[PDB]
RNA sequence: ACAGAG
DNA sequence: TCCAGCTCCACTTAA
DNA sequence: TTAAGTGGAGCTGGATGCTCTGT
């Protein structure tokens, strides 16, 4: 996992600071350490090994257990900080699914790690002060009739809290309290009747103590699984067969666990009700669809049932197979052309397959296929299964079976896109820092304006701005304001892949 | 305006020097390699100004020379930033005027710190100082390098050092001011 | 010239057509056949690109980004007051952090 | 050890090269240091509180 | 080589006056030997810093006076750098501690400035 | 016959004889004889200081062909070894500082 | 005080002999008077029998710390 | 190099190191093996190593 | 690669 | 030419 | 009935004195 410490080498430096990152990367690195080695091996005051502990530890990104002879241990979690490059996905999500309101509310949850939610409705509703104007503040209950909406669809979830010492263990204090999470009331919300009003930042106890909330990942990577599939069956077959996939899967949101094969059943009875009204559909063609989409040997749905007329399920871990098999065709195509795409779909289908089938099954001659075979084994594509005659194993006597397996192949093409990320990043501080001279120079520019706007600014300030040097070199700051915007985009959209990766390779785990 | 800078050697001695007190060879030997030069971070090293401890002398196989640890102080000239000192003139140029510190030498007054009134010259070499009521733009920098006093803003450190194999940069530079009132020549104020 | 090893073990049963000897070697960045996909636009795509790059401006200013402690500084003058960075310090709830951590 | 101080060319360690030797020469460890004149702790209180 | 400490103390001027003079009394005696430059170095580098020394107001001077200059001075609330160049350059108009002064209009009354000049001329 | 047998652990030197031996009574039982075609050959170097300068001096007189003599001279802080068969050796032995 | 052998050992001997002669080979001062002698081996060897070498042996125990022995007063022997 | 033929020079084998150790004699150990055959200096990276 | 010598 | 490690294979106990 | 830990048997990789003197 090189390429991921050196991802998240850089996640924790941009977001957090370069002291932090050197305790950040250690615990990745190495292991669950107690606290005072983290000091030594890395060679900073015990102080600042004090405050970069409580700055991951808020965030959720370490986390700490008692071990033998009550020492602490931090031990540092390599897929959360990951997760924190999908913060800008994570904000317009809840954008589309909820108000403006929600979409702050995520914002200060994901900026701030754990807070009360005493204190979100406060700086939600101080916000929003500037998005309104005319009289209007905004008030306590409309910013809680959004959070208690999220947390009835999970999107906020309790953290673990802390133990009640009076009922368990009373006398001497721990050296770590040894928190537990609690099933019940992860998303039994604490009742507010406190209002008031939002301060537009004039410049001129708690019942929830204790209390915290934070950002569920785990139900947006319910939510992205969900659109995955849904916009699959939309390019496929019809928008009304999309639908109903749409509709499947929303109603198996409750009642499904986030990692499982087969959801619960569903009859479609019950679909014709759950389907929105728009639709002038019967059920008879209801129970067309159900038997089309039964029909695909891609398997998204099945039938897996008799009782209750058309009982159907949706499949889950079998549609993540279909769309990583597209994640990976999708690269050998714009990679190595058309044509050697053509192999890649070939050899998969076929599962073991020669040279000689291949040039006749694929109509692609000799001297131009095996050009498109040997640079595929090459970048670990695909391999080899040498069937021996003897057990010499000697290359004139065997047979060279050619095999695409789809799970090294997707691990393989996951660890290129952690890389991938790295290098554009690293590209965006190259420019950024090597302009430290024109941005400096256009920010004191700026800051002539910035500074005294209002209070005796007079009108003679305005000309003086485009009359330093900086003239002809707004050419270079609109050449560098091109290339962030590209790199940042780039950065985005490559988070779509490791999410269609990611999901396959976990599902595919037993953990056992 | 100095500073002491502590700092820690290991000194060769060779053995025709055995007949004379160590404390005196180890001084000489410090003034022989350490005067007249720019250490890097602390700036121009003028003079020994104590020894302050003084280790074993160990020999070494291969040598029949003592070599022993030194602690010691040297007084070295490194003004701190806004400090108001005199000097006189080297010249003028276009780039400038070359203010002379006795020992040392590479003080640049910018065009930019100079006094507003005369900014730059007529493709003449010698700055001007233009005063509405008397000495209009004639008021010069003469190269005979008459006193002024000045104040530093600005110091550099420029590390020479080789970039390359083997088979003249000024390393500490100075940039002053004059633009405040009271600066200047000690004739003006 | 004949080598150690048998040549037509490796090949070259006809005994001539034999690669040709690189001269000079390749170039550091060769040329591609294929081009970068372009990126996908819309209002939605934009958006997301408008909010990172705000995240950037806004977590360097907050108290979680720990600076480095400045030092060496060379002498006290009176325009330290003047010069003095203020900014709000955040304190933990320490009843869920470990008893080690307290300043 | 003795067999790698033969190939790296260092002395070894028994034998003749168990000890260090010193020079005894005329010297005064910790010399009388040069007071200081301005720089003294007892005229220079600092200026904040 | 390795240097423990980069700025240990503040100096006045009248402190290196002191230390080229004691210099010079044992120096001299022994000429340039011409096995380095290293003789050179030594006195281009003592000769030319005294003599720029020989033109300021330190000359003249002793400990006690120095001594007795921050006593005077320390009931001023002045810093450090701020106490250094009132001995260095000797002030003797009300123009230039303002430059040696930072926020001299806004610290010191024009009565607290202009005993200042009474302070250094008088001692100095 | 590696680099850790056979030419680091153990190595040809050089200021090195060889040859037959004969035996001689009338020597002391820690003296050697060596023969005057190997003493010329073999060299010490003697530094010059301040007890042996006169005696170098007339070992430098001799040269490289007379046996009490010398084959090389080298100055005090010079790497390079005037070989002192050719030159006149009287002026190169008024020439002799120390070190 | 010193627990360690009070005798000179052969080994403190000869790298004392070997450390003196590089001295006197270079122009060190001799502390006696020689007679007529040039090895500087020989000046050496008349140095150590009368007492006048300025070497300080210091010793190395195995832990770290050490003794610091005068020429002058360990017992010289053959 | 090798032989009377190549003006060689003699050989302290692997044994006759072992009589040196014998003795304690380090430097005598030093100037034979290091000294008098193959000294050489090498410039190196304290910082890579 | 072979022969010698101690 | 002689000798320690490494790996393969039957052979009891234990459930 | 069989899972498993440990014996005995075969395979493999290592080593075997110091120099000069010549063709």
């Amino acid at each position: 996992t090189q390429a991921e410490i050196k991802l998240c080498s850089l996640l924790l430096q941009e977001h957090f600071g370069e002291i932090v990152e050197k305790i950040g990367v250690h615990l990745i690195r190495t292991g669950s350490q107690p606290l005072r080695v983290i000091a030594h091996d890395t060679g900073t005051s015990l102080d600042q090994v004090k405050k970069a502990l409580c700055v991951l530890v808020q965030h959720n990104l370490v986390s700490y257990q008692v071990h033998k002879r009550g020492v602490v241990e931090y031990e540092a979690q390599c897929s959360r900080v990951l997760r924190m490059l999908r913060y800008p996905r994570y904000i317009y999500t809840t954008k589309t699914l909820y108000s403006d309101t929600g979409e702050l509310i995520v914002e200060e949850l994901l900026l701030n790690g754990k807070l009360t939610m005493s204190a979100v409705v406060k700086k939600v509703a101080d916000r929003l002060t500037e998005t309104m104007e005319d009289g209007k503040t905004m008030d306590y209950a409309e910013v809680s009739n959004t959070f208690v909406r999220l947390a009835d669809t999970h999107f906020v979830q309790r953290c673990p809290s802390v133990p009640t010492t009076e009922n368990s263990d009373p006398g001497p204090p721990p050296p770590a309290p040894t928190l537990v999470i609690n099933e019940k009331d992860m998303y039994l919300v604490p009742k507010l009747s406190l209002i008031g009003k939002g301060k537009r930042r004039r410049s001129s106890p708690i019942p929830d103590d204790g209390i915290y909330w934070q950002a569920n990942l785990d139900r947006f990577h319910q939510h992205f699984r969900d659109q995955a599939i849904v916009s699959a069956v939309a390019n496929r077959m019809d928008q009304t067969s999309s639908e109903i996939v749409r509709t499947m899967l929303r109603m198996s949101e409750i009642t499904t666990s986030s990692s499982a094969p087969f959801t619960q059943p569903l009859s479609s009875n019950e679909i014709f009700r759950s389907l929105p009204v728009g639709y002038n559909i019967s059920k008879q063609v209801l129970d067309q669809y159900l038997t089309l989409l039964a029909d695909d040997p891609l398997e998204f749905v099945g039938k897996s049932g008799d009782s209750g007329g058309g009982m159907y399920v949706i499949n889950l871990h079998k549609a993540l197979a279909s769309l990583a098999t597209a994640t990976l065709e999708s690269v050998v195509q714009e990679r190595f052309g058309s044509r050697c795409a053509r192999i890649f779909r070939l050899v998969l289908q076929k599962k073991h397959i020669e040279q000689k089938q291949v040039e006749d099954f694929a109509m692609i001659p000799a001297k131009e296929a095996k050009d498109m075979l040997y640079k595929m084994l090459s970048e670990n594509f695909m391999s080899l299964q040498e069937i021996p005659k003897t057990p010499d194993h000697a290359p004139s006597r065997t047979f060279y079976l050619y095999t695409v397996n789809i799970l090294s192949a997707a691990r393989m093409l996951l660890h290129r896109c952690y890389k991938s990320i790295a290098n554009l990043i690293e590209r965006r501080q190259f420019e950024t820092k090597e302009n430290k001279r024109l941005l400096e120079k256009s920010q004191r520019v700026e800051a002539i304006i910035a500074s005294m706007q209002a209070t005796g600014a007079e009108e003679a300030q305005l000309q003086e701005i485009e009359e330093m040097i900086t003239a002809p070199e707004r050419q270079q700051l609109e050449t560098l304001k091109r290339n962030v915007n590209k790199l940042d985009a780039s950065e985005i959209q490559v988070d779509e892949t490791i999410f269609l990766l990611e999901s396959y390779i976990e599902c595919t785990m037993k953990r056992q | 305006m100095f500073v002491l800078v502590e700092m820690v050697d290991t000194v060769r001695i060779p053995p025709w020097q055995f007949e004379r007190k160590l404390n005196d060879s180890i001084a000489e030997e410090l003034n022989k390699k350490l005067a007249n030069k720019v250490v890097y971070n602390v700036g121009l090293c003028i003079c020994l100004f104590d020894i302050t401890k003084l280790e074993d002398a160990y020999v070494f196989p291969g040598d029949g020379a003592s070599h022993t640890k030194v602690h010691f102080r040297c007084v070295v000239f490194h003004p701190f930033l806004d400090e108001i000192l005199i000097g006189k003139i080297k010249g003028c140029s276009p780039e400038g005027v070359h203010v002379s510190l006795g020992f040392f030498d590479d003080i640049l007054i910018p065009p930019e710190s100079l006094q507003q009134p005369a900014k730059f010259d007529e493709a003449e070499q010698v700055w001007v100082w233009e005063y509405e009521t008397e000495e209009g733009a004639h008021d010069l920098y003469m190269d005979t390098g008459e006193e002024i006093r000045f104040r530093v803003v600005d110091e550099s450190f420029v590390d020479t050092s080789p970039t390359g194999p083997s088979s003249k940069e000024a390393p500490y530079t100075l940039v002053g001011s004059i633009s405040e009132p009271g600066l200047g020549l000690l004739s003006w104020w | 010239a004949a080598y150690t090893f048998n040549i037509e073990a490796v090949g070259f049963s006809k005994g001539e057509k034999l690669p040709d000897v690189v001269l000079k070697p390749p170039p550091l960045f060769p040329d591609t056949d294929y081009k970068p996909v372009p990126l996908k636009t819309g209002e939605g795509e934009e958006y997301m690109l408008a909010l990172k790059q705000e995240l950037r401006e806004t977590m360097k200013r907050m108290p979680y980004f720990i600076e480095t402690p400045e030092e060496r500084q060379d002498i006290e003058r009176y325009s330290k007051r003047y010069m003095k960075v203020y900014k709000e310090e955040w304190i933990p709830d320490w009843r869920r952090l470990p008893r080690e951590m307290m300043p | 050890g003795v067999s790698e101080c033969i190939i790296m060319g260092i002395p070894m360690n028994i034998g003749t090269g168990l000890f260090k030797l010193l020079h005894k020469a005329d010297r005064d460890p910790n010399p009388p240091k040069r007071p200081l004149i301005f720089d003294t702790n007892e005229f220079h209180i600092p200026l904040v509180t | 080589m390795e240097v423990k400490d980069a700025n240990s103390a503040l100096l006045s001027n009248y402190e290196v006056f002191q230390l080229l003079t004691d210099l010079k009394e044992q120096r001299k005696e022994s000429g340039k030997n011409k096995h380095s430059s290293g003789q050179q170095n030594l006195n281009t580098i003592t000769y030319e810093t005294l003599k720029y020394i020989s033109k300021t107001p330190c000359r003249h001077q002793s400990p006690e006076i120095v001594r007795e200059f921050l006593t005077a001075l320390k009931s001023h609330k002045l810093t450090k750098a701020e106490k250094l160049q009132l001995l260095n350059h000797r002030p003797v108009t009300a123009v230039e501690i303002q430059l040696m002064v930072e926020e001299s209009e806004e610290r010191l009354t024009e009565e607290q400035i202009e005993a200042l000049l009474h302070t250094v001329t008088s001692i100095l | 016959q590696g680099r850790f047998r056979g030419n680091l652990s153990g190595k040809r030197v050089d200021f090195s004889g060889r040859t037959v031996i004969s035996p001689d009574p009338n020597l002391r039982i820690d003296e050697v004889a060596v023969p005057v075609h190997v003493a010329k050959i073999l060299t010490f170097p003697e530094k010059v200081n301040k007890a042996n300068i006169n005696f170098l001096r007339k070992l430098v007189q001799n040269g490289p062909e007379v046996h009490p003599g010398a084959n090389f001279i080298q100055q005090r802080h010079t790497q390079m070894k005037r070989f002192l068969k050719y030159g006149n050796r009287e002026k190169m032995a008024q020439e002799l500082k120390y070190g | 005080k010193r627990i360690t052998t009070p005798y000179m050992t052969k080994y403190e001997r000869a790298r004392v002999l070997g450390t003196r002669a590089l001295q006197i080979a270079m122009c060190a001062p001799v502390m006696v008077e020689l007679e007529g002698e040039t090895d500087p081996l020989l000046i050496a060897m008349k140095e150590l029998k009368a007492r006048k070498i300025p070497i300080i042996i210091r010793r190395y125990l195995p832990d770290g710390s050490y003794e610091d022995w005068g020429v002058d007063e360990l017992i010289i022997t053959d | 190099t090798e032989g009377r033929s190549r003006d060689g020079g003699l050989r302290l084998g692997e044994m006759e190191r072992d009589c040196l150790i014998g003795y304690g004699a380090s430097m005598l150990l030093l100037e034979r093996l290091m000294i008098s055959s193959d000294a050489f200096e090498v410039d190196v990276c304290g910082q890579c190593g």
